[PDB]
């Protein structure tokens, strides 16, 4: 009586149940694991807070309306302030982590709409100015708020044009990245497990984000007659196999 | 025959002949069998 | 290898063509799941689509130019193209660039070919064979200032001397600092509020510098350098969506404003053929 | 001294030749490789992942909407969409498949075309997708369409339908750039019965459509893509 | 006559290639080698010998005094010295380590920083040395400093203290010429308790400081040093 | 609720030492279960014994 | 393959792979053990 459909994920002191899942994606078919010695470089023993950092943090909720263009969060940024995960983050020189991402959106059998939930490794954004204008730090570190693709261009911020993925590629091809759809008629959640993907064994958690999670409405939300025209979307994310190394004074970052 | 000492100096590599699209085409956690229902 | 097996009528409870794309998988459906097929063999291996093959041919990555002329009274050799350099990079010319950016991280050895041809714009006499010197100047090395500085001694820095009209060829191991080169980097060099964003911060590979060894003749001679790059021993990770809009800058993803629709509009209906 | 003779071609530079060269950095030790998920070995590995087709090409500036094929409730017998199968041009051209095919001169193989339905769960519909092999015109009505490769799709719990365009061909390779002799057919879709919405519901519903290549597929003779060009070298 | 083809690169002179050549002096017999103590095989052998760092760089012309770090009796909580760790520049630059690092482009590894105390034997002191890994600012007070790599040094019979800056890094190589992304941290030193001089004694005492590389160390990609240049050829 | 409705609730247990949470952000950092209302009508949350002292007073 | 008769005409030598810093780092007459007191 197991269905692909019902699932439970327990991680730390927190549990999620979905009764309307559509399997789960594990990026590149690899599950998060700690850093092996053969791959290690820094000689420091690392710190593995385990259950105090590897639990589920639910970010603040978004509201899908008929005019929504899509939202974008960066990792580990989105979690920069969650509990002890965040403290560890500002206090060590280097850290590394994988995540379980669970995006939630329920409706009824009269609604229609379909969101794309995708994880993009190394999502370098484009400046809407063109040329070689850079995208300032603050703009690519929105924190739990994430970036709202239907917000206005700002100065020093990225471009927010959806048919171009914020980088000069077409929305249609985002499907080459680990992703899952939430089609109100099928699905009510999306779950993706992200292994740590980098060109170095461990890195800085503040100067470099290693994935952007993106939720994009593709088939517009259509509510039943005289229904309220909107649904909330909630994102809950859990660091998994986290390791921190090179402890010290506590980083100070712009803004 | 390599005439040179360093590995960078050798010619192109030879075909992976690796080929396994499943990391890209089927990264699902619970295995899906073709023919069985997608969602049970 | 069979490309298609033989398959006949079906009346089952087992439907391989109904799936749920919401899952993120592309189910491996074949012609024989939905029509009646006959056996056929592949006769093919997929040899020429190997990434080593795809990135393994020489591509032009840079065209520069230097001239041989009397430097007498020139206050800025660099500025007179008495010698010139190049801030090594592989993203400046954009044919090879789109190919590499199909991947996120890439690792390979490089084979460089340098072709140098001469031009004599101002009606001339006898051209004495010019010899070009290409020398690699890595980060933190005395950058050269005149076309005949102590720098050109290049006692510790690899340099090649070849003749204009000829070609020079040599191969450099993968010089990246990390395990792969980042084709993309969503980071900064540090957490400052105004520091540049991108890879440009990451691919600090130093520059390459060219000059003519010959002193000047009575006329002036323009030498134009073309650098070709061939990846050998390629390794590529994490495929990405291909580049759709035009490029504007080395190392940023930025596209031009008021660009044009990249998807061709139908001449007719959705229903049109 | 061993006697030699040099042949025609000596001194040429062929960008496609593969030989040894001296290393400029003798004895240098590259950084160790660490493990990174996601390694690609063949472009054939990636063109099997499906991506969305902007089938609804009828707009005037690129929009998220050209990915949506609309469906109308209560129409009978009528046609949902049509397209030829020049995978290197037209709707296909910006898709990952289209985009890679363009790096090669010839292609052969089967294509997989699937449609995922997004209408309310309490609605229902039966569509017919038809592949018309080279030699006939794009079908003009379902009767015409239904006599070639087709699948009646019944919209249900299982949200997507995967149609295969089996390789139908005299010549074993076709050109990726559209060519007549080498042309591959048409793909059309019609109401089999009709879309029906539940009460309290209204308007258009949309289908999303994807394209990917079967394991069947072959691409050969690499060349340059018409999809990218430039007028001056970029700088930093 | 055997048929050949010459490739691109024929006739080039690459200063780094390694091939055979005819000897100009056929059959000549070199002088026998005799034994000489001191043979060097690797530059890695010598950068492990420690040499003095002109830490006290604050003078205006080079002097023996910039090797001396002064210490004041009776100060509490305060800071003895500070420096970043750009081994290819600044204090490090003229040291043997600094001087060799400059012949290479990349370095990786642990550094050994030691301090030898020279105050009267009847005095006493407790100092804290702190290494701050990349990512934070140079510490501004001991509290800040003590939260990173540190050693409380107790001045005793044993005159020197050897602090190691363990390799703390994401990227496995850093640039020897100072670079941000690639930067290595800061090194600071503060009074832990304070220097105390015996009676009949007065003034400043000094610490000498050395730097050498751990056996850990790697240097790669040789290049030319900014530390030497010239304007005309020398003559006899 | 009617069978054709849907809802997702979070239940949170806050162990001794902090105040009753004032908003979900605060609540979600302690023991919690996201409950998805479905066919299966009930959700069972456990308040695991979190305690220094091994017994508490009932009053 | 050497094509030439004299030894000077051969290519570069091959890595010492000798490496022993102790003549430079520890030329002390009585052996010092790390961990034992420097001066007894
Ligand atoms: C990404 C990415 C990859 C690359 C290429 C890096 C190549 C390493 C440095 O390139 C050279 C170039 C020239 C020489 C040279 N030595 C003597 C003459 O030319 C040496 C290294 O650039 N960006």
């Amino acid at each position: 009586g197991y269905s692909d459909r019902v699932q439970q994920i327990t991680l730390g002191n927190s549990t999620i149940t979905t009764q309307e899942a559509a399997n789960a994606v594990v990026c590149y078919a690899e599950w998060p694991e700690y850093l092996p010695d053969v791959d290690a470089s820094d000689v420091n023993k690392t710190s593995k807070p385990d259950t105090s950092v590897c639990r589920f943090y639910t970010l603040d909720s978004k509201t899908w309306t008929t005019g929504s263009k899509g939202w974008c969060w960066k990792l580990p940024d989105a979690l920069k302030d969650m509990g002890v995960f965040g403290q560890n983050m500002f206090f060590h020189s280097l850290g590394r982590s994988g995540y379980t991402v669970h995006v939630q959106c329920n409706a009824t059998k009269f609604h229609s709409g379909c969101l794309l939930v995708v994880v993009i490794p190394e999502h370098q954004l484009a400046s809407h100015e063109g040329g070689n204008v850079s995208v300032k730090y603050t703009f690519t570190h929105p924190g739990e708020r994430g970036i709202d693709l239907s917000s206005a261009n700002e100065v020093g911020g990225p471009v927010k044009d959806v048919l171009y993925n914020m980088n000069g590629t077409l929305l249609g091809n985002l499907l080459i990245f680990p992703h899952q759809f939430i089609n109100l008629r099928t699905n009510n959640t999306a779950t993706i497990v992200i292994p740590y993907i980098n060109s170095v064994p461990i890195d800085s958690m503040t100067r470099h984000n290693n994935v952007s999670l993106m939720v994009i409405p593709i088939a517009p939300l259509t509510v039943p007659t005289g229904a309220t025209p909107s649904l909330p979307i909630t994102v809950t994310i859990a660091p998994m196999c986290t390791e921190f190394s090179g402890i010290r004074s506590k980083s100070i970052v712009p803004q | 025959i390599n005439y040179y000492k360093d590995a960078a100096s050798t010619s192109s590599a030879g075909q992976s002949l690796s080929m396994d699209p499943s990391k890209f085409t089927e990264p699902v956690k619970d295995l899906m069998l073709k023919g069985a229902p997608a969602l049970n | 290898t069979v490309a298609s097996i033989s398959s006949g009528p079906k009346h089952t409870q087992k439907v391989p063509i109904l799936t749920a794309n919401e899952t993120g998988a592309t189910m491996p459906v074949l012609p024989s799941d939905s029509i009646e097929t006959r056996t056929t063999y592949m006769h093919f291996n997929g040899s020429e689509t190997d990434v080593e093959c795809f990135l393994g041919r020489a591509a032009c990555v840079h065209v520069t130019e230097i001239q041989n002329k009397d430097a007498t009274g020139i206050d800025n050799h660099r500025e007179a193209k008495l010698f010139n350099d190049w801030k090594i990079s592989l993203s400046s010319l954009v044919q090879l660039r789109k190919k590499l950016e199909l991947f996120t991280y890439v690792r390979f050895d490089s084979e460089y070919t340098i072709l140098a041809t001469a031009s004599q714009p101002d009606s001339a006499n006898y051209s004495s064979n010019l010899v070009v010197q290409a020398m690699y100047v890595p980060p933190g090395a005395p950058n050269p200032k005149e076309w005949d500085d102590y720098t050109w001694q290049s006692a510790s820095n690899p340099s090649v001397f070849f003749k204009v009209g000829d070609t020079s060829r040599f191969s450099v191991p993968y010089v990246g600092l990390a395990s792969a080169y980042n084709c993309f980097y969503d980071g900064y060099s540090h957490d400052d509020a105004e520091t540049q964003y991108g890879i440009t911060v990451l691919n600090h590979m130093g520059s390459m510098a060219f000059r003519i060894v010959n002193e000047h003749d009575e006329h002036k001679t323009l030498v134009k350098i073309r650098v070709y790059h061939r990846a050998k021993h390629v390794e590529a990770w994490i495929p990405r969506a291909p580049r759709a809009l035009p490029y504007t800058s080395i190392g940023r993803t930025n596209y031009p404003k008021n660009t044009e629709p990249v998807i061709k509009k139908r001449k007719g209906d959705i229903k049109s053929y | 001294g061993l006697p030699t003779t040099t042949l025609p071609g000596s001194g040429q530079f062929l960008t496609t030749d593969d030989r040894q060269s001296p290393s400029a950095l003798p004895n240098y030790e590259p950084t160790p490789r660490i493990h990174i998920p996601g390694k690609v070995h063949n472009l054939l590995e990636i063109i099997q992942v499906d991506t969305l087709i902007p089938m609804n090409n009828t707009h005037t500036k690129d929009e998220v909407n050209s990915y949506l094929i609309p469906l109308n409730a209560n129409r009978q017998n009528e046609q949902v969409f049509g397209t030829n199968l020049f995978i290197g041009d037209g709707v296909f051209k910006t898709t990952l498949l289209g985009e890679i095919v363009q790096y090669y001169t010839h292609w052969s193989g089967s294509l997989r075309f699937s449609l995922m339905y997004t209408g309310p769960a309490l609605s229902s519909a039966k569509l017919i997708l038809a592949y018309t092999p080279p030699g006939a015109r794009g079908p003009q009505d379902r009767r015409e369409a239904m006599l070639g490769t087709h699948v009646v799709w019944d919209i249900g719990l299982q949200s997507t339908i995967v149609m295969t365009i089996p390789w139908t061909s005299g010549v074993q390779f076709r050109y990726t750039d559209p060519d007549t002799y080498t042309s591959a057919g048409f793909l059309s879709c019609w109401y089999q019965t009709s879309l029906i919405l539940p009460p309290e519901t209204t308007g258009q519903v949309y289908l999303l459509s994807f394209i990917s290549a079967c394991p069947d597929f072959k691409l050969r003779l690499m060349k340059d893509t018409q999809t990218i060009s430039q007028t001056v070298a970029l700088t930093e």
